[PDB]
C-alpha cells in the first residue's frame, strides 16, 4: 500500500499481480481511502470524492 | 487555453551590460569540465586506450564467464571512466595508464546491473511482476536498502536483459 | 567548423516521473550513451553542470514558487495540498522523489551554456536535459517545473540585444512566449499542432502585446505534416525572420515529439527532416543554444538528438547504431533513422500558404531599410 | 687420466694488441640487445606495464575459463614479450602500449603448452607412456608435423601439469 | 655497483642431449625464467648472442674437428662412425639434433661477453650456457664439444696480460688447463673431487709445464666437503693467487655439480657456500666473466645460478621462489636455498692443510717484490 501523493492525504494505491488463469501475470490496481475503504475503478473513485478533487487528467493505473 | 499579461506573467527583462560593466559570474560554480575536444591525442590512441581500459577491467574481475567478464568490462560505465581517466591525467597516456593500475592492481567499474547480488536481482523480478513499475513501493517493500535512483538505473539496464522476454 | 559544448549530469537519466507517466528523463542518458559510442562525445567539449540554486531560478520565478519546489516532497505531500493546487502540481505534473534536483540540473545546463555563449568561448552549446518550455512564472505546466529557457535567455540578453527563440516541439512554446510577451528584444517563433491539443494557445492571431506585438510568430498546424511540407514552410519563414529580426544569438528548442510515431505527438517527421531545421539554423552562423524538450517514443528521441548533435559537429554518422548498454532497445533493425508513416497529411498546400502569407505580413511590420 | 703437451693439445696464445692496433670485431655480428638496464622508467611503471600486458592478453583470448585465460596470459612468454615491447619502443610507455594493441586489436602470445591442440596433447601422452623420453621417435611416429624443439619445450612445460601426477 | 651483462638465447633450453642423459640444457631456461620473476632480469643488460661460426671456433680447435661437428648429424651417423671414434662422440657425449647449433650459442655467449669486457663497457658478464670445460682441441669430452672458455680467454689476452681462470665445478677443468698448460699468461686454479672420478687429472702434483710450470694450481678433494671447509680453503688460496699472479681479468666457472644432492656430484655445498666464492672473487673488483658448467639436479642448478646472478648485482632476493612457468618443479617447499646433508665430510683438517701448504709453496715460486 503506497501513498498516492496526487490524491488527498492518507490515500493509498496498491497493484496486485494475477497469479493464475486467463490473465495470469496482468495486474489490477486498487485505491484505499484514509479509513481503508477499497476502490477498484476511476468512476467509483470519482463518485466517492465528488468535487473535492478533479480527476479528469488522473491516470488510475499509475496514480499520476 | 489563454495567454496572460502582467507583472505576474512576464519576466523582468535583463538590461544589456555597459561596455565597462562585467556580468559577475563564477564559472567554476556553474560547470566542471570532463573532456577537452582538442587533445594532443589521435583517434587511434584514444581508441587504443579504450581497448586497454577494457582489458584491465576484464583482468580485474578475473582476480575476484570469459566472454561474460569481457562484455561486462566493455559496458559504457567502464568506457566513460576511461575517458575521464584520460582527461584527469591531462591526456598523458603513460600517466593515465598508472591511474588504471594504481599499485600494480587493476580497477573495477560495475554498473548497478552487474553490481547487484543474485538475490537482489531476484527480489527485483518479484517486485516488478507484483507492483509493476511503481519503484518507490518496489524499494519500500522489496529492496529498502537500495537507493531509489539505483533501482531506476537498474530497471532500464534490466529491460535489455536476454533472459528478459516480455515480447513475442 | 563550429565548436560545440555538451552539458550532461549522469544523475538525470535516473530521476523518474512516475508509473504510467510519458515523460521519461532516461532518454537523455540513452542519447549520451549513443554519442559516446558513435564517437561524437570525443569531438566536443563535455561539461558537468553544477546545480542551479534558488538564487538564479528566482531571477524569473516567484520567490515562493521556487520556495515551494525546494520544500515539497512525497513525504509532506498531504500537508501541502493547499499550495499544490495553486501551483499545478498533480494529474500530469506529478510530485516525485528528486524533482527539485532534476530541475537544478536542467536549469544549470542551460544557464552554464548561455554564459559560455556570452563569454564567447563556444559557437554552439547543447543541453538535452533542458528545453522545458511550458513552465510559467508562478506555476508548473506540461511536465515543466522550471523554465530553463527563459533563464537562459535572460542571461543572453546581458550581451545580446536581440535573442531569437525557435521552437520545433509539436506543442506550442507558451512558457517562453508568455515570459517575453511584452518585449521587442526577444522574438518567439513556434510551429505546432493546433485544435484540440495542448496548451490551447499559439494560433495565427497570437502576435504578442505592447512592445512585444509583431514579435511573437506562430505557425498553427493540423495532423500528419511531412518533412517536405515542414521544410517548405520553415526555411521561408525563418529566412524572413532573420532578415527582419536580425538576432545576435539563437536558441533552438529541438522538441522531438514532432517526430513520427510519437506517443503523444501526431506529426509525420523523420529525424532527417527534423534535423534539416537544426542544420538550416546553424547555417546562419550565430551563437546557438540547442535544447531538447518533448519526445515520448524514447527510442526515437535518442536517435534524433544523437543525430542532431552530429549536425552541430557537421560530422557524418552511419545508420548502423553502435553497440551500447541500451542497444537492445532499438527494435529488430538497430538503425539510426526512421521513415515516415502512411499517415495522411491534413495540411493542404492551400492552408499552409494562407498562413505563411499572414506571417510574412506580420514580419514586414518590423523596422528595416 | 693424463694431461698432454704439444702442438696438437695447447692453444696458440693470442698476442697482446699494440696501443695502436685494434681488435677488429664487429659487435653487431656478435650480439643484439634485448633490455637496457638504465631506463627512464621506474620499477613501478614496468610492473604496471606488465599488468597491462597481461590484461590485453586475457582480453585477446576472450575474443577467440576466466581464471584459466588470465593464468594463460600471465605465463612467462607474455611477460618476456612485454619486456621486449618496451625495449623495442625505446621505453616509451605510450608508444609501447600501441604496439600491444596495433590497430585496436590485442596481441596473443601462446607457448607450446597452450598452443597445441587437445588431440596433439593426447598424442603426446600416448607417445611418452609408450616410448618414454625418446623425443625423436615420439615425433617420427606420433607428432611428425611438429618440430623436435617444440616438442622439447612442450615436454618440460607439461611436466608441471596439474592432471600430471607421476609422484605419490 | 658493478654493471652486469647477461647473455641468453631462448633456443638453448630446447636442445636435448638424449634419453637417459644427465646433461639437460633446460636448466638454463629455468634460471632465465627465475631471473625474470625475481626481478633481476630487469636490472641487467640482456643480450641475445648471435651464432659463433666455425671461423672463431677454429681459433683454438682443429679445422677438421669443427668441420666434423658442422657436418655430423643423426642422419649420417652410421656413415661417419670412423671419425666418431677419433673424436670421442658417443657413450657419454651423444650425437643429437641441433648439437652444432647448441655449441654456437654457448660459444657465442662467452665470446661476445669477452669482447664486451675488453671493450670495457661492462664490469661483469654472465653466460650460464657456457662454461663447458672438458672439451679438447681435437676431441669432445665430458659432455663438452666446444671449449667456449678457452676461446673466451683467447680474446681477453688481446687486452689482458694475465688472465686468471677459476673453476669451482666438482670435475677438474682439464680442458682449460691443457689448452694453456705451457703459458704463463693464464693461471688455471681448480678445486675438485679426485680419486675414482672424472677426468682422472688434476692431482696435487699437476703443476703445468715449460713456461706454464707453477701456473696450474689444483686442489684435490675427497667426498662430503662442507661450505665451512670449502670457504676456509678457497679464500686463503685465492688471496695468495691474486697476491702472486696479479691478474687483470678473471674468468670464474661456476659449476653447480659441486652442490649437495647432485646426481653426479658427491660434495656437500649449499647455494650459500657455493656463492660465497663468487662474492669473494667479485670483491677483487676485476673484469669478471661468470660461466656455468656442470650441474645435474637441475632444480638446484636453477636455484644456484639465479642466486649467484643476484650476487653479481649485489641485490637481495627472498627465499620465497617467485611463481614461474616451472614453479611446480621446486618440491613441496618452493624455496631458493638448500641445506647440507648428514653426509660425512672425509676432508679432515689435516688433509686440507697438507695440500694447502704445498700450494702456498708452489705459488711462492712466482715473481713478486
Ligand atoms: O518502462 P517505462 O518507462 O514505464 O515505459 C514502458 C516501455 O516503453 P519504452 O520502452 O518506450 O520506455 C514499454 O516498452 P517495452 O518495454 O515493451 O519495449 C511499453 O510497452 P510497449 O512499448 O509495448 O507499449 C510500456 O507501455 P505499457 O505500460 O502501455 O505496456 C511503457 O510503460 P508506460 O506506458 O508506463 O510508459
Ligand atoms: O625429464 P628428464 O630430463 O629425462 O629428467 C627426468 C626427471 O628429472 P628432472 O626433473 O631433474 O629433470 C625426473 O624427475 P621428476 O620428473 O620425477 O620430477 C626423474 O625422476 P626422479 O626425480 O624421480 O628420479 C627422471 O629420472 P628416472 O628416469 O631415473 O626416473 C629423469 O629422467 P632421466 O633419469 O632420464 O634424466
Ligand atoms: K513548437
Ligand atoms: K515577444
Ligand atoms: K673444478
Ligand atoms: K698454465
Ligand atoms: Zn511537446
Ligand atoms: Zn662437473
Amino acid at each position: 500500500r503506497m501513498d498516492c501523493p496526487a490524491l488527498p492525504p492518507g490515500w493509498k494505491k496498491e497493484e496486485v499481480i494475477r497469479k493464475s488463469g486467463l490473465s495470469a501475470g496482468k495486474s489490477d490496481v486498487y485505491y484505499f481511502s484514509p479509513s481503508g475503504k477499497k476502490f477498484r475503478s476511476k468512476p467509483q473513485l470519482a463518485r466517492y470524492l465528488g468535487n473535492t478533487v478533479d480527476l479528469s487528467s488522473f491516470d488510475f493505473r499509475t496514480g499520476k | 487555453g489563454e495567454i496572460r499579461v502582467g507583472n505576474r506573467y512576464q519576466a523582468d527583462i535583463t538590461d544589456l551590460l555597459k561596455e565597462g560593466e562585467e556580468d559577475g559570474r563564477d564559472q567554476s560554480r556553474l560547470e566542471t569540465q570532463v573532456w577537452e575536444a582538442h587533445n594532443p591525442l589521435t583517434d587511434k590512441q584514444i581508441d587504443q586506450f579504450l581497448v586497454v581500459a577494457r582489458s584491465v577491467g576484464t583482468f580485474a574481475r578475473a582476480l575476484d564467464s570469459l566472454h561474460m567478464s569481457a562484455a561486462a568490462a566493455s559496458r559504457d560505465i567502464t568506457l566513460f571512466h576511461a575517458m575521464d581517466t584520460l582527461h584527469k591525467n591531462i591526456y598523458d597516456i603513460s600517466k593515465a595508464i598508472s591511474a588504471l593500475v594504481p599499485q600494480g592492481g587493476p580497477v573495477l567499474c560495475r554498473d548497478e546491473m552487474e553490481e547487484w547480488s543474485a538475490s537482489e536481482a531476484n527480489l527485483f523480478e518479484e517486485a516488478l511482476e507484483k507492483y509493476g513499475k511503481d519503484f518507490t513501493d518496489i524499494q519500500q517493500d522489496f529492496l529498502p536498502w537500495k537507493s531509489l535512483t539505483s533501482i531506476i538505473e537498474y530497471y532500464y539496464m534490466w529491460k535489455t536483459t536476454d533472459r528478459y522476454v516480455q515480447q513475442k | 567548423r563550429r565548436k560545440v559544448c555538451y552539458y550532461y549530469d549522469g544523475d538525470v537519466g535516473n530521476y523518474y516521473y512516475g508509473q504510467g507517466h510519458p515523460m521519461k528523463p532516461h532518454r537523455i542518458r540513452m542519447t549520451h550513451n549513443l554519442l559516446l559510442n558513435y564517437g561524437l562525445y570525443r569531438k566536443m567539449e563535455i561539461y558537468r553542470p553544477h546545480k542551479a540554486n534558488a538564487e538564479e531560478m528566482t531571477k524569473y520565478h516567484s520567490d515562493d514558487y521556487i520556495k515551494f519546489l525546494r520544500s515539497i516532497r512525497p513525504d509532506n505531500m498531504s500537508e501541502y495540498s493547499k499550495q499544490m493546487q495553486r501551483f499545478n502540481v498533480g494529474e500530469d505534473c506529478p510530485v516525485f522523489d528528486g524533482l527539485f534536483e532534476f530541475c537544478q540540473l536542467s536549469t544549470g545546463g542551460s544557464v552554464a551554456s548561455a554564459v559560455k555563449l556570452n563569454k564567447q568561448q563556444t559557437d554552439i552549446a547543447v543541453n538535452w536535459a533542458g528545453g522545458l518550455h511550458h513552465a510559467k512564472k508562478s506555476e508548473a505546466s506540461g511536465f515543466c517545473y522550471v523554465n530553463d529557457i527563459v533563464l537562459a535567455i535572460l542571461e543572453l540578453l546581458k550581451y545580446h540585444q536581440r535573442v531569437l527563440y525557435i521552437d520545433i516541439d509539436i506543442h506550442h512554446g507558451d512558457g517562453v512566449e508568455e515570459a517575453f510577451y511584452t518585449t521587442d528584444r526577444v522574438m518567439t517563433v513556434s510551429f505546432h499542432k493546433y485544435g484540440e491539443y495542448f496548451p490551447g494557445t499559439g494560433d495565427l492571431r497570437d502576435i504578442g502585446a505592447g512592445k512585444g506585438k509583431y514579435y511573437a510568430v506562430n505557425y498553427p498546424l493540423r495532423d500528419g505534416i511531412d518533412d517536405e511540407s515542414y521544410e517548405a514552410i520553415f526555411k521561408p519563414v525563418m529566412s524572413k525572420v532573420m532578415e527582419m529580426f536580425q538576432p545576435s544569438a539563437v536558441v533552438l528548442q529541438c522538441g522531438s515529439d514532432s517526430l513520427s510515431g510519437d506517443r503523444l505527438g501526431c506529426f509525420n517527421l523523420t529525424i532527417k527532416g527534423h534535423a534539416k531545421c537544426v542544420e538550416f539554423v546553424k547555417s546562419f552562423n550565430l551563437p546557438m543554444l540547442m535544447l531538447g524538450g518533448g519526445g515520448y517514443t524514447i527510442r526515437n528521441v535518442a536517435r534524433c538528438w544523437t543525430y542532431e548533435t552530429a549536425v552541430a559537429l557537421d560530422t557524418e554518422i552511419p545508420n548502423e547504431l553502435p553497440y551500447n548498454d541500451y542497444f537492445e532497445y532499438f527494435g529488430p533493425d538497430f538503425k539510426l533513422h526512421i521513415s515516415p508513416s502512411n499517415m495522411t497529411n491534413q495540411n493542404t498546400n492551400e492552408y499552409l500558404e494562407k498562413i505563411k502569407q499572414r506571417l510574412f505580413e506580420n514580419l514586414r511590420m518590423l523596422p528595416h531599410a
